């Protein structure tokens, strides 16, 4: 898995 | 890398710590390796035909010839008039104009494209208009009706259809193309073999496949000529120069069989098909589509007609519901009970079309880009299920019981899209 | 008098109304027997699109007329 959705 | 087209709405593409491209779904609050502008990745244990298909799709989707042009194109049609309206709205645009984005408006956008193509293809490919004909009374696959020419302007309708079939390929839209296998071969300029006669004329097939192995002389007598039934009258044509004189025997069979096949299937509809590809080619360069074999082309044009319930269930997002609520469990129960047609009509209702990508529901397309089939908690019990064909979502109220839910769900699909 | 609502499928639904009855009052006559809420309902009489604030006599809807039912369930 890549960078899990975090900051926006 | 906008030679493959710009990203869908709400999508960002960043690099890993080692510059290995990955993507950001601002919609799903998630991230992935898959480019949303390209078919989804294949999971291990997947047939070569499928992996090789996703591969050729990218090849085909990168060439400059398959690149949307700047600006937009407007198609104004009325639903009850979709066929004759589309004809005008389209045959009046040049090929370049026809390559811009499609803004289709039914009288009285993006997700309208799916509903547009799915619906128009129903019309063109209906044996009603004499443009096509069901090969047999058994198989509901179609093929070019050789009697189409009773209508003098019939070669135009074909060019129009060819434009449209190509336009659906060009703008990533599926068609209710249930063609005979031999037609896709012709679309790839691949030679048609006697096997094709099966799907075309299942009768003449078994006959022709008998004079190749069995005996011939003293059993059947014929020449290099055939009989063309058109409108109650008949006309004998030479299968080759001076054919009605050159008899056929156990020493000819390879020839006749190889000349009849090429006549009944291909030549007999030379004009109709010539025009068709003339239109399909204004959009899809021949030397490009030929990256596919007859099967892949058929899939490219028309997607997967048969809905897989277990793949659909596995790739449905929920909003305001858990995967184990009474309504949801009930919903999937209705689906299980429903035949394919009843399912297709539900999909046609929610998404706008009953076609599905070869990658399955994993890669179900919306208007903007990737949009998984979605069921959301909304609306009251006495309220019909609603949909947003651009979002692939269905506001399913939390009905108190089964029999009452399966009721409102039905009249919603039966009345809105009463196929 | 009587009016016939023909859904997009041919389900003719015979009703009992008067020319005075409001369009709003028609869909409510349809709900009570078929389930579909008057909100979602959309009725068409001869190209027109019957509106709530009116009456069943405004759009010259005489007896044995025929309205077509439309269901706004799609975007």
């Amino acid at each position: 898995q890549p960078p899990a959705y975090d900051e926006d | 890398v906008s030679q493959l087209g710009p990203l869908p709405s709400g999508w960002e593409m960043r690099l890993t710590n080692t510059a290995r491209v990955y993507f950001v779904d601002h919609n799903t609050k998630t991230t992935t390796w898959d480019d949303p502008r390209l078919p989804s990745s294949l999971d291990q244990n997947v047939p070569q035909y499928k992996r090789d298909f996703r591969r050729k799709v990218i090849y085909f989707r990168s060439q400059p010839a398959l690149r949307i042009l700047p600006g937009q194109l407007h198609i104004k049609v009325r639903r009850k008039n979709i066929f004759e309206d589309a004809y005008q709205e389209i045959m009046r645009q040049t090929p370049e104009d026809l390559k811009k984005r499609l803004m289709i408006k039914f009288d009285g956008y993006g997700g309208v494209s799916r509903e547009f193509f799915f619906l128009l293809s129903h019309e063109m490919f209906n044996p009603f208009y004499g443009l096509f004909e069901y090969s047999a009374y058994d198989n509901y696959t179609i093929q070019i009706n050789p009697n189409s020419g009773i209508n003098p302007e019939h070669l135009n309708y074909f060019k129009f259809i060819g434009r449209v079939v190509g336009l659906g390929v060009f703008h990533r839209r599926f068609l209710d193309a249930f063609f005979v296998g031999a037609l896709y071969k012709m679309m790839l300029r691949k030679k048609v073999v006697l096997q094709d006669m099966e799907g075309v004329d299942a009768e003449v097939y078994n006959s022709l496949n008998w004079m190749l192995e069995n005996s011939i002389d003293g059993v059947l007598d014929l020449t290099f000529s055939a009989d063309d039934e058109r409108f109650g009258e008949v006309v004998t044509v030479d299968l080759k120069p001076d054919g009605r004189n050159i008899e056929v025997t156990d020493g000819n069979k390879k020839e006749y069989v190889e000349l009849y096949t090429q006549w009944r299937i291909v030549d007999r509809v030379q004009e109709q098909f010539k025009a068709f590809m003339d239109g399909f080619n204004e959009l899809i360069p021949e030397d490009l589509v030929t990256v596919f074999d007859e099967r892949e082309l058929e899939l490219l044009i028309g997607g997967i007609a048969e809905i897989d319930i277990e793949d659909w269930k596995k790739h449905t997002d929920y909003r305001g519901y858990q995967e184990s609520d009474e309504v949801i469990q009930w919903f999937w129960k209705a689906v299980s009970e429903w035949d394919n047609e009843q399912r297709a009509r539900l999909l046609q209702f929610t998404t706008g079309t009953s076609r599905i990508p070869v990658n399955g529901f994993k890669d179900l397309q919306g208007s903007d880009g990737p949009r998984r089939f979605t069921i959301e908690k909304a609306g009251e019990v006495q309220q019909l299920p609603k949909s947003h064909t651009c979002f692939n979502r269905v506001d399913l109220p939390q009905y108190v019981d089964y029999d009452s839910m399966k009721q409102k769900l039905t009249l919603a699909v039966e009345e809105t899209i009463g196929f | 008098m009587q009016i016939f609502v023909k859904t997009l499928t041919g389900k003719t639904i015979t009703l009992e109304v008067e020319p005075s009855d409001t369009i709003e009052n028609v869909k409510a006559k349809i709900q009570d027997k078929e389930g579909i809420p008057p909100d979602q309902q959309r009725l068409i009489f001869a190209g027109k699109q019957l509106e709530d604030g009116r009456t069943l006599s405004d759009y010259n809807i005489q007896k044995e007329s025929t309205l077509h039912l439309v269901l706004r369930l799609r975007c």
